[PDB]
């Protein structure tokens, strides 16, 4: 993956991002931007709507929790995949969501962290960060493989 | 297959890019260089180099077609007709390509348009951008 | 889209198929159940069991829906509407399962069809069922 | 991957297969089927039509050379890794193959085995095969994670 120099780059611009909301916004965007997700999460409430799924509480919440597990795997980009070992076995095993949704969120993320930082996330930012989240979509799809 | 709200939606953000479309087609087409680097190799005879004129050139040709397009939501088979032609048979792009620059363009959006850049305005610009790769991967059994 | 040569294999080909089209059905959800398990949690109270009647039975509606398809080339969107209000709107199908499908089918008929099942026929009968996936993922709203 | 019961069945249906045949109708129906991907084989001549392609001497030259690749996979099930590590090189690192061409051919393959063996190519056999597909363009997609 990243160089040391790239790993700095996307650690210091982390240290920017607040999680809950970056969370929330990212989870939400999925769920409106690919309708068939929202099959996963029938138990959330009220998805009818984009204004329904942007203010869902427990969207809100996962969406912290997917944030959470993000911040994790930055803190160890050279083992992705034993930092979401456990993760991978319930999204492949138990939920059985296609890993090509893994994707999706991961791009899901780029989007919303454009949208919040603006001129600050530049190409070559972004560029780390396509990095990153392919790995962790690799890291989640390995029960698959 | 665009539904009343997101014909409006896209016409509606479409308007706000106004005048930038050209500058922000340039800045799609280098952050898909840079994150996709695989899809250089379509550009050879192309100066892909960081502020390339080159690149701000083609970038204002995809604004202008996507402007023509966002004009033509009823016919983009019509309206890309000579498009599809190009992309598909001459230079047949693989379809995974347009997925790259689709992605471009919604971050390179949302990094300029970022109250105009809903949840509902992005999943309407993402359904116009996979129609108008259906349409430029058509004839490509 | 859809071109005339390629409406002309499916035709033949879809013709080829004759009666056998709900045991093919039949036989590509079956081969895509084994091949491709995620597709299984569509199909909850099911028995999908070799043999299953409901699998036997579901063949039968499918195949049904493509023929009404063969025969409607050119107003595909007209002739499957029905259906992409269902997988779309109220199953929620992720689209990547069209694709499953349309393989499993394309092993059907090339199993049953070896001297009829040329590269060019191979080649529009996949062109057709991307064209009825993109019809049937058409309404996500 | 592979159960212990999985491979049996792979390995003893593997024997039957006539690797120059069915090398060259799969490279074949790819360059068909998945125009763009003729761009790669620019050098092994005509291409312009279906007839062109099945008919090449170089496209069923190397068809013969790519299903030798699949037979040695196929003594190395455990370890495809390994096995493809240098092919995985030369398709990513060199040529720049989007791994979801690896896909299309594995695909292909199942395809052509199935219009060459008929009711022999059970819904069982095809489903031990999409595992060996799957492992294969996931070796050789290697290098790109
Ligand atoms: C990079 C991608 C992803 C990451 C890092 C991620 C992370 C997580 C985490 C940390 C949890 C917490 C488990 C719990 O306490 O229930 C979780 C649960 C879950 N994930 Fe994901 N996820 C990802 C993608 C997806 C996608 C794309 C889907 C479906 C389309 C999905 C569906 C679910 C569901 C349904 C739950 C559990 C809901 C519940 O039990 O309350 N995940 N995920
Ligand atoms: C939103 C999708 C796209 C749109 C609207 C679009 C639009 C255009 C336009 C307007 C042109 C100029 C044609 C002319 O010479 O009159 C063009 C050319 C071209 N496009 Fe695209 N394009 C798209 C996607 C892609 C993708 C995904 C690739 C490959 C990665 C690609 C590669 C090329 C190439 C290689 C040329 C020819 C350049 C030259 O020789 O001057 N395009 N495209
Ligand atoms: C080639 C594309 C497909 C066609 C032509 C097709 C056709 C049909 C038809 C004709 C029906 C029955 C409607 C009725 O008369 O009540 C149906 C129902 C259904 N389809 Fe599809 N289908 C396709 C793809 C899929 C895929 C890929 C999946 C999911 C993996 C799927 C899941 C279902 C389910 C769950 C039902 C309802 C079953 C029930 O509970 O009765 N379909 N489909
Ligand atoms: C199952 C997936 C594949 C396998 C096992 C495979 C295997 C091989 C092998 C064995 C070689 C020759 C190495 C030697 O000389 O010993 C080769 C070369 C090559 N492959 Fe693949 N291949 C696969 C998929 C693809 C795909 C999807 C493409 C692009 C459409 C591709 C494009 C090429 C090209 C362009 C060459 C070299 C041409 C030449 O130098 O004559 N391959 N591959």
């Amino acid at each position: 993956m990243l160089t040391a120099e790239e790993k700095a780059a996307v650690t210091a611009f982390w240290g920017k991002v607040k999680v809950d909301e970056v969370g929330g916004e990212a989870l939400g965007r999925l769920l409106v931007v690919y309708p068939w997700t929202q099959r996963f999460f029938e138990s959330f409430g009220d998805l009818s709507t984009a204004d329904a799924v942007m203010n869902n509480p427990k969207v809100k919440a996962h969406g912290k929790k997917v944030l959470d597990s993000f911040s994790n795997g930055m803190k160890h980009l050279d083992d992705l995949k034993g930092t979401f070992a456990a993760l991978s076995e319930l999204h492949c095993d138990k939920l059985h969501v296609d890993p090509e949704n893994f994707k999706l969120l991961g791009n899901v993320l780029v989007v919303v962290l454009a949208r919040n930082f603006g001129k600050e996330f530049t190409p070559v930012l972004q560029a780390d960060f396509q990095k990153v989240v392919a790995g962790v979509a690799n890291a989640l799809a390995h029960r698959y493989h | 297959v665009l539904s009343a709200a997101d014909k409006g939606n896209v016409k509606a953000a479409w308007g706000k890019v106004g005048g930038h479309a050209a500058e922000y087609g340039a800045e799609a087409l280098e952050r898909m260089f840079l994150s996709f680097p695989t899809t250089k190799t379509y550009f050879p005879h192309f100066d892909l180099s960081h502020g390339s004129a080159q690149v701000k050139g083609h970038g204002a040709k995809v604004a202008a077609a996507l402007t023509k397009a966002v004009e033509h939501l009823d016919d983009l088979p019509g309206a890309l007709s000579e498009l599809s032609d190009l992309h598909a048979h001459k230079l047949r792009v693989d379809p995974v390509n347009f997925k790259l620059l689709s992605h471009s363009l919604l971050v390179t959006l949302a990094s300029h348009l970022p109250s105009d850049f809903t949840p509902a305005v992005h999943a309407s610009l993402d359904k116009f951008l996979a129609n108008v790769s259906t349409v430029l991967t058509s004839k490509y059994r």
